[PDB]
């Protein structure tokens, strides 16, 4: 029974799956042998959801990197991972001197060694993030977008100057730490439109949850 | 199960029908054990 | 405190508001069963409206004991006796009041 | 708000409103004497002392009331009711707790209260010559309760204009809903059968009839649970 | 301004309509400065 | 009755009924440390702080319910209005007053509000194709306010049904009218801009619909008045 | 429940709910100086000073109002009858309890009030020519009472709307019914005429208009119960 399965924290952690990066070895998407991913911790389904029960928060997060094959299989090949600051330009070719740039953190592994993990502090140049923002940071509509709230941006690649030998699949997990929420506000109860705005079906309007027959049959 | 004891009494000139709205809510000694993530309502690409 | 739907009867679009609160009258009259219920802060049904309900979704157990309010909302000239009664695991609904 | 939780159970009951204690007394277990004077009688703690929660029943614009058959309305469900069946003595006191879940724009005023020793009395044929004891459907009414026919007699030739002189509770719905009685062991014998033998009945009798304006749920549910404290038993079968 | 935050609920035997009566009164703290006799209601000879 | 009176306005209302504090926190002033380190931030005490009243709305029998942003809602009438516009940063705690003068003989229950950061949702084109932010009469509606469209929803996919997670207090016809609120500073910034970015929003709805036998004014008329605690600007254009 | 019995009668009243005392002072007899000086007033003290039941009258979906005359009321029926018309000077000081016996079912306020001097005034004609002092029935209307015309301006061209700045008390039927006011003796002279001249009089006024679902007994009964509180008389006849 302790009260502590349902503190902020143990509410919060595990690693949860937010990003997946593909780099097919010839097709359509992501045809450089590269891709940008910015860290969006939506990237998990029900997150989003669970975040938004509260109208600011405060966290660290460490992110893991399973990379393989998309058959599963594991290779000899060697990647970077890069973090681009929210603040900095991001890779543009597989070879912009963005992947040069020292400011822009970046960590070589091999598919051999095991996950490679690093830790990202508590971006934001605000007191918290805020997943609400109810009006315009001072053409075109910019309401509910709140600007500082970038925690920056993952740029995968196949370390080498020419393209990789196998097709390779990036996985990328994140398990939030160290958890401060404020302001409980309403739970969620209409599908979801956009990543953007709160949008919501104005006609597809079901009740919170299932609805009987009569008040009085149970 | 909520009974009608006696039943509605009203003078004239007020309403022959009221409400009643219910809140709820656990007391101090609630607990809450292992995690699911179980959330109908998913996060959806624009 | 949050609003229990126990009157999770109505899914019109432009009713949803109605599930907020049940209602009594003159119709009604003395012995009348009015609504009913079950204590399952869980499971679907009118705590799902509920912040309580909602967060225990978010969890596979629990316990402990639980806390309904009930406010009359209508004139204050109106008067009368409603008697409400929890009947504990097992013992199906009280046949008559 | 504020959930009890006194067993495996969890009723999310309001935080503590006012309960009426039956005659002035704690249900409590006993001295050193009973019926039982070289018989150890074991007093079940484990699962006799959890929430029971009966089946809610409707009351609607008509309803006459209800009434129940303690220690029987629990025999049938519950391990409580395990112990009732398997043992041949028993004293139990009590606690019931009727909750009642409708809208500030319905309005109605139930009485409920406790009457030791409730023996019913059908019509007595029709007009008044049959000595028919009433069926056992109506002495012992199971978890379901049964409806009184005659709610100003209370079923037995008694005014429900004077029932108030019993522990009882009022629930007014534009006042409250809930309503609590904590009932001691009344009986001429330290232990009696707890099969037979109806220590008491628990009635609830619309005194002020439900009422809404047309469109409101017309059925109001009334939730009675209860809690035996103190539970005894002597010899198994 | 006063609304209606549910609607009016009663039970069958009720009036479906009741009033409200309002009572005011200045607080304590209330000054009053400088007389004026407007009074429209005068006295008159018989 | 007593009426209160903190500036050239004097307001007639109850003694001191049942204020709900936000957030357990009186709203204040500063430390000495913030968006300003070397911009002594000054403090209007002059006439920023009396009592505004705005424009009461009538409550029908089919009102959705109504909501107001602040700081928005005076950045319009008043010399708070005035600060609002001629500022650069701004902080500033709150009360508000919601009144609502109706007879003995009407019915109904408001729940009344404060939640932070309210970000409104329209229909979304009709059915839900369409990333049309609402319009900037949903995002800043003045001192006139705005009504719901899907009150069950708080027009953002929230359930009202939850919103007493926030801030509020009701007002039950047959019980009150009169609810107060007040509101600290909530803000992931110490000094945030008093004319873009509302930091919450006031919303008051009928839970119980509003009701009257018919005869009696069917309009009820909801009072909001509210005083700005400690208010504080920097830099003036 | 709890019946007061102060003499050969037997109120059973409630407990001791909220009575306002008026104009803050119990009445009393008299220090050493009145309109007597070499004559001690006997003070009544034997049935004197017992409960009077005042004849209930019917309150109903229409009624506009009703008044008595102190101390003319009760010189009819009563020894303080037989005293207030067989003695000159009078000084006596009084208690009313206005009682209504009416179900939850019912609704309706009353402002039950006491005025000093109360002098009433007829249509004066019909339109207004016609210098008719109102008749012996509406100055002095025994222990009936009498009926207001046009409650509005109490019979005196005095708004009703202010009423209550006299020893007043509110008998709302959804919150209660009994209302007490305990009248000191108010004159500009110690011992004055106990048949000419009437020291006050009780108002009785339905501000919020009695009213009832249909079927309920549409009359409700409004029982006045009344003790003289220090009885003082001075030479018989």
């Amino acid at each position: 029974h302790s009260t502590a399965e349902t503190t902020l924290d143990s509410f919060f952690s595990r690693a949860g799956l937010v990003g997946e990066i593909d780099l097919p070895l010839e097709g359509t998407t992501n045809p450089n042998g590269y891709a940008n991913w910015d860290i969006d911790i939506t990237g998990y389904a029900q997150m989003r959801r669970k975040v938004e029960l509260f109208t600011y928060m405060r966290f660290d997060a460490e992110f893991t990197f399973v990379a393989c094959t998309p058959t599963g299989g594991v290779v000899p090949q060697l990647l970077q991972y890069m973090f681009v600051p929210p603040g900095a330009p991001k890779p543009d070719s597989r070879e912009s001197l963005a992947w040069q740039t020292a400011t822009n953190p970046s960590v070589f592994v091999k598919l051999s060694d095991p996950p490679a993990q690093v830790s990202v502090p508590f971006m934001s140049p605000a007191s918290a993030y805020q997943w609400f923002y109810d009006g315009y940071p001072t053409k075109d509509l910019e309401y509910g977008a709140c600007p500082n709230n970038m925690m920056g941006t993952f740029s995968v690649r196949t370390v080498g100057t020419s393209k990789s030998k196998y097709p390779l699949v990036v996985r990328i997990y994140m398990r939030m730490k160290h958890v401060r929420a404020w302001i409980p506000r309403p739970m969620r109860n209409q599908n979801y439109l956009f990543k953007a705005n709160p949008n919501y079906a104005g006609n597809s309007i079901k009740p919170t949850g299932a609805s009987r027959t009569a008040i009085t049959t149970l | 199960s909520i009974w009608y004891q006696t039943n509605y009494v009203v003078p004239i000139g007020a309403p022959n029908t009221a409400y009643i709205i219910a809140l709820a809510a656990a007391q101090k000694n609630f607990t809450m054990k292992l995690c699911k993530d179980a959330s109908d309502i998913l996060q959806t690409g624009t | 405190e949050t609003i229990l739907e126990v009157n999770n009867v109505p899914t019109n679009a432009t009713s949803l508001m109605e599930r907020l609160r049940f209602p009594v009258s003159a119709q009604a009259g003395k012995g009348e069963l009015c609504a009913v219920f079950r204590a399952d802060p869980g499971r679907s049904g009118p705590w799902q409206s509920t912040l309580l309900g909602q967060l225990c979704g978010y969890y596979t157990q629990w316990s402990g004991s639980l806390e309904v309010t009930f406010m009359f909302t209508g004139s204050f000239m109106a008067t009368g006796k409603m008697l409400i009664a929890y009947t504990p695991p097992g013992g199906p609904l009280p046949k008559d009041r | 708000v504020a959930q009890l939780t006194i067993g495996n159970s969890t009723i999310t009951t309001q935080e503590a409103a006012n309960i009426i204690v039956g005659y002035g007394e704690w249900p409590s277990y006993c001295s050193d004497s009973d019926a039982t004077a070289v018989d150890k009688p074991t007093r079940p703690d484990v699962s006799v002392n959890r929430f029971y929660t009966l089946d809610t029943k409707l009351w609607e614009k008509s309803s006459k009331g209800w009434y129940w058959k303690f220690p029987d309305v629990l025999t049938e469900t519950g391990v409580f009711g395990q112990n009732a069946q398997f043992h041949y003595l028993y004293r139990s006191g009590f606690c019931i707790h009727v909750q009642c879940n409708a809208s500030k724009f319905h309005q109605g005023a139930l009485l409920v209260a406790i009457l030791p020793e409730y023996v019913i009395g059908t019509v007595a044929g029709g007009t008044g010559t049959e000595d028919s004891h009433p069926p056992y459907k109506q002495t012992q009414p199971g978890a379901d309760g049964f409806e009184l026919q005659h709610p100003y007699v209370l079923d037995a030739g008694i005014p429900i204009s004077q029932l108030t002189v019993c522990p009882h509770q009022w629930i007014n719905l534009r006042t409250n809903n809930c309503a609590t009685i904590i009932v001691p062991y009344i009986n001429a014998l330290p232990f009696d059968s707890a099969l037979n033998h109806c220590n008491f009945g628990l009635l609830v009798v619309p005194i002020s009839p439900l009422d809404y304006d047309q469109g409101a749920t017309p059925v109001i549910p009334i939730t009675i649970t209860l809690a035996p404290m103190c539970s005894e038993f002597a010899g198994l079968r």
